[PDB]
Protein backbone atom coordinates (compact mmCIF):
# COMPACT_ATOMS: atom_id res chain seq x y z
CA UNK A 1 0.00 0.00 0.00
CA UNK A 2 2.58 2.31 0.69
CA UNK A 3 5.16 1.11 -1.94
CA UNK A 4 2.48 1.62 -4.92
CA UNK A 5 1.30 5.51 -3.26
CA UNK A 6 5.12 6.26 -3.59
CA UNK A 7 5.84 4.83 -6.88
CA UNK A 8 3.15 7.05 -7.98
CA UNK A 9 3.75 10.13 -5.70
CA UNK A 10 7.42 9.80 -7.66
CA UNK A 11 5.95 9.78 -11.16
CA UNK A 12 3.37 12.62 -10.34
CA UNK A 13 6.24 15.16 -8.75
CA UNK A 14 8.16 14.17 -12.11
CA UNK A 15 5.08 15.53 -14.16
CA UNK A 16 4.55 18.23 -12.14
CA UNK A 17 8.66 19.08 -12.39
CA UNK A 18 8.02 18.83 -15.99
CA UNK A 19 4.93 21.25 -16.47
CA UNK A 20 6.93 23.94 -13.82
CA UNK A 21 9.81 23.76 -15.97
CA UNK A 22 7.50 24.32 -19.28
CA UNK A 23 5.23 27.17 -18.25
CA UNK A 24 9.27 28.82 -16.80
CA UNK A 25 10.51 28.78 -20.26
CA UNK A 26 7.34 30.34 -21.60
CA UNK B 1 45.75 51.95 -54.50
CA UNK B 2 44.18 48.09 -53.41
CA UNK B 3 44.14 48.97 -50.18
CA UNK B 4 43.22 52.31 -50.05
CA UNK B 5 39.90 51.09 -52.00
CA UNK B 6 39.62 47.48 -49.80
CA UNK B 7 39.34 50.51 -46.99
CA UNK B 8 36.49 52.33 -48.33
CA UNK B 9 34.83 48.60 -48.98
CA UNK B 10 35.02 48.16 -45.10
CA UNK B 11 33.52 51.30 -44.48
CA UNK B 12 30.55 51.70 -46.39
CA UNK B 13 29.26 47.93 -45.65
CA UNK B 14 30.47 48.67 -41.67
CA UNK B 15 27.86 52.17 -41.90
CA UNK B 16 25.38 49.61 -43.82
CA UNK B 17 25.21 47.25 -41.27
CA UNK B 18 25.03 49.09 -38.30
CA UNK B 19 21.97 50.71 -39.19
CA UNK B 20 20.37 47.12 -40.36
CA UNK B 21 21.45 45.82 -36.52
CA UNK B 22 20.19 48.92 -35.23
CA UNK B 23 16.63 48.08 -36.90
CA UNK B 24 16.88 44.41 -35.49
CA UNK B 25 17.48 45.50 -31.84
CA UNK B 26 13.78 47.18 -31.93
CA UNK B 27 12.46 44.63 -33.81
CA UNK B 28 13.54 41.90 -31.24
CA UNK B 29 12.51 43.81 -28.38
CA UNK B 30 8.88 44.23 -29.65
CA UNK B 31 9.23 39.98 -29.47
CA UNK B 32 10.31 39.58 -26.09
CA UNK B 33 7.82 41.69 -24.95
CA UNK B 34 5.03 39.71 -26.49
CA UNK B 35 6.18 36.00 -25.40
CA UNK B 36 6.72 37.21 -21.83
CA UNK B 37 3.30 39.30 -21.52
CA UNK B 38 1.83 36.65 -23.86
CA UNK B 39 2.76 33.79 -21.69
CA UNK B 40 1.92 35.30 -18.33
CA UNK B 41 -1.92 35.29 -19.78
CA UNK B 42 -1.75 31.62 -18.72
CA UNK B 43 -2.19 32.68 -15.11
CA UNK B 44 -6.14 31.99 -15.58
CA UNK B 45 -5.47 28.38 -14.44
CA UNK B 46 -6.26 29.73 -10.74
CA UNK B 47 -7.73 32.38 -9.26
CA UNK B 48 -6.96 36.10 -9.00
CA UNK B 49 -3.66 35.38 -7.25
CA UNK B 50 -2.43 33.13 -10.23
CA UNK B 51 -2.83 36.07 -12.52
CA UNK B 52 -1.08 38.54 -10.45
CA UNK B 53 1.44 36.55 -9.41
CA UNK B 54 2.72 35.85 -12.99
CA UNK C 1 -6.84 9.56 -4.83
CA UNK C 2 -5.42 12.56 -4.23
CA UNK C 3 -2.23 11.36 -6.21
CA UNK C 4 -4.72 10.19 -9.08
CA UNK C 5 -6.21 13.56 -9.34
CA UNK C 6 -3.28 15.85 -8.78
CA UNK C 7 -1.44 13.01 -12.20
CA UNK C 8 -4.80 14.16 -13.92
CA UNK C 9 -4.98 18.11 -12.97
CA UNK C 10 -0.93 17.89 -14.64
CA UNK C 11 -1.67 16.23 -18.00
CA UNK C 12 -4.66 18.72 -18.62
CA UNK C 13 -2.94 21.28 -17.30
CA UNK C 14 -0.17 20.61 -20.09
CA UNK C 15 -3.09 19.79 -23.13
CA UNK C 16 -4.34 23.22 -22.00
CA UNK C 17 -1.25 25.15 -22.35
CA UNK C 18 -0.66 23.25 -25.93
CA UNK C 19 -4.21 24.14 -27.08
CA UNK C 20 -3.43 27.87 -25.57
CA UNK C 21 -0.25 28.45 -27.71
CA UNK C 22 -1.95 26.83 -30.76
CA UNK C 23 -4.48 29.15 -30.99
CA UNK C 24 -2.00 31.81 -29.82
CA UNK C 25 0.14 31.52 -32.85
CA UNK C 26 -2.85 31.67 -35.19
Amino acid sequence: KTVEVVKNAIETADGALDLYNKYLDQ
Amino acid sequence: NNASGKLLALDSQLTNDFSEKSSYFQSQVDKIRKEAYAGAAAGVVAGPFGLIIS
